[PDB]
RNA sequence: AGGCGGCCCCCUGGACGAAGACUGACGCUCAGGUGCGAAAGCGUGGGGAGCAAACAGGAUUAGAUACCCUGGUAGUCCACGCCGUAAACGAUGUCGACUUGGAGGUUGUGCCCUUGAGGCGUGGCUUCCGGAGCUAACGCGUUAAGUCGACCGCCUGGGGA
RNA sequence: UUGAGCCUUGAUGUGUAGGAUAGGUGGGAGGCUUUGAAGUGUGGACGCCAGUCUGCAUGGAGCCGACCUUGAAAUACCACC
């Protein structure tokens, strides 16, 4: 919804793992964790982020 | 089930000492006679001394060092898988286990006389040479991969 | 024949099996331990009473390459799968990194249900 | 309806709100039609990781032709063309009005310098709990199986079929 | 770049008791090593844990014999296996 293409702030959201930080964790409504979700999948076909991890 | 009545903490003796002393004179008793094995207590050690150990002081001390079982067997099942399971023993009565393998044998082999029969059974026993324990030992060896579980 | 003594190390464990290795950068595996190795049959192979006893058959492996400093990687659900890493530490070996690499199912195929009972 | 989740670019049905307006009963239903399809199947040519009918083994067992384990073709996918059936199921035909709620989701929107985070309202869609009524009973319950009307589709015991 | 065969070359080699790992073996005082000996072990093989080789830490022309004493037999220099 906002300022999704920048990695500096959304790499703040997702784990070292490969996955994601929960709405729990993060102290946001539902609807933030589908923005964010949206957010990762905006920033994969846009070449910001990657689809996938393991070393 | 769950009672049971506590088990029993034995006794010393005041002529036999200790406790396993005292039970070796008590375990075993057939016909009620309990004059028999006052005269076989300690009294196969002065041979076993020049035979399978050293000193009238030490040689039963390593019959129920050799004699020494760590692990028993047993079935268990969970619903439709069973399994031959190995658990470690307590070590309090331990060397009672020990001790009983050696004067039921003098019992169920009928060889000669009584004053041969534990004499004879004891100098196996000091060396870890009881009867088929090759086969015994493959059961527990057979057992070992069960505590993996499935 | 120098001894080497850093490298890298490879770990797996399944639900049938744990198998680790002990490995190159360059993607080589110098030494292997498999948790079938001590005859154990079925699902026991993924116990710590498996892989706990694979680590030091592994060290054995790579006993003319010599190690000292590893660097680990760990895939699969396997209970073992952190076992016969202490095991290794155990053995005087350093462990200099470790990461788990299990893999996060990705299309996956066709799964299980349909599941046997 | 059956069904349908990605990001990105076109093409497009229907529904819905605010503040108004132009027609003038133009509405409601519907035999037979006229058009749809989930899985599987049929056709012509491709396709083949994973899953797997059939099949061949391992067995297991009294037997195993099956469960369970090892392999595995058809089928699953696509160009399309056919097929028209389902536990197509909240098992409730379509259409309209009247009428206790609570909790909650989802989408427009009227208003107070929104000086607005807040507060006061109000249409659309809809989930769970349930009250008057209905029902044999369970349930339906203002999205009613209620209250009442228009039309259509059906029906009079299993075993046989 | 290497499968296979073959030539070529080095390390060997001791016990026992004593300096001393004398492999065998035929000669034997001035002759030889510089791409080589030492250190003595870190660490690799073998091990009598000494030593030698792979290759260093590393240097870099020497050395060796007498006296002493082992043994069928000698320990520079040089064939042969």
């Amino acid at each position: 919804e906002i300022d999704y293409k920048d990695i500096a702030t959304l790499k703040n959201y997702i784990t070292e793992s490969g996955k994601i930080v929960p709405s729990r964790i993060t102290g946001t409504r539902a609807k933030y964790q589908r923005q964010l979700a949206r957010a990762i999948k905006r920033a994969r076909y846009l070449s910001l982020l990657p689809y996938t991890d393991r070393h | 089930r769950r009672r049971v009545i506590g088990q029993r903490k034995i006794l010393p003796d005041p002529k036999f000492g200790s406790e396993l002393l005292a039970k070796f004179v008590n375990i075993l008793m057939v016909d009620g006679k309990k004059s028999t094995a006052e005269s076989i207590v300690y009294s196969a050690l002065e041979t076993l001394a020049q035979r399978s150990g050293k000193s009238e002081l030490e040689a039963f001390e390593v019959a129920l060092e050799n004699v020494r079982p760590t692990v028993e067997v047993k079935s268990r099942r969970v619903g439709g898988s069973t399994y031959q399971v190995p658990v470690e023993v307590r070590p309090v009565r331990r060397n009672a286990l020990a001790m009983r393998w050696i004067v039921e044998a003098a019992r169920k082999r009928g060889d000669k006389s009584m004053a041969l029969r534990l004499a004879n059974e004891l100098s196996d026993a000091a060396e870890n040479k009881g009867t088929a324990v090759k086969k015994r030992e493959d059961v527990h060896r057979m057992a070992e991969a069960n505590k993996a579980f499935a | 024949r120098k001894q080497v003594s850093d490298g890298v190390a490879h770990i797996h464990a399944s639900f049938n099996n744990t198998i680790v290795t002990i490995t190159d950068r360059q993607g080589n595996a110098l030494g292997w331990a498999t948790a079938g190795g001590s005859g154990f049959r079925g699902s026991r192979k993924s116990t710590p009473f498996a892989a706990q006893v694979a680590a030091e058959r592994c060290a054995d492996a790579v006993k003319e390459y010599g190690i000292k400093n590893l660097e680990v990687m760990v895939k699969g659900p396997g209970p073992g799968r952190e076992s016969t890493i202490r095991a290794l530490n155990a053995a005087g070996f350093r462990i200099t990194n470790i990461t788990d690499v299990t893999p996060i199912p990705h299309n996956g195929c066709r799964p299980p249900k349909k599941r046997r009972v």
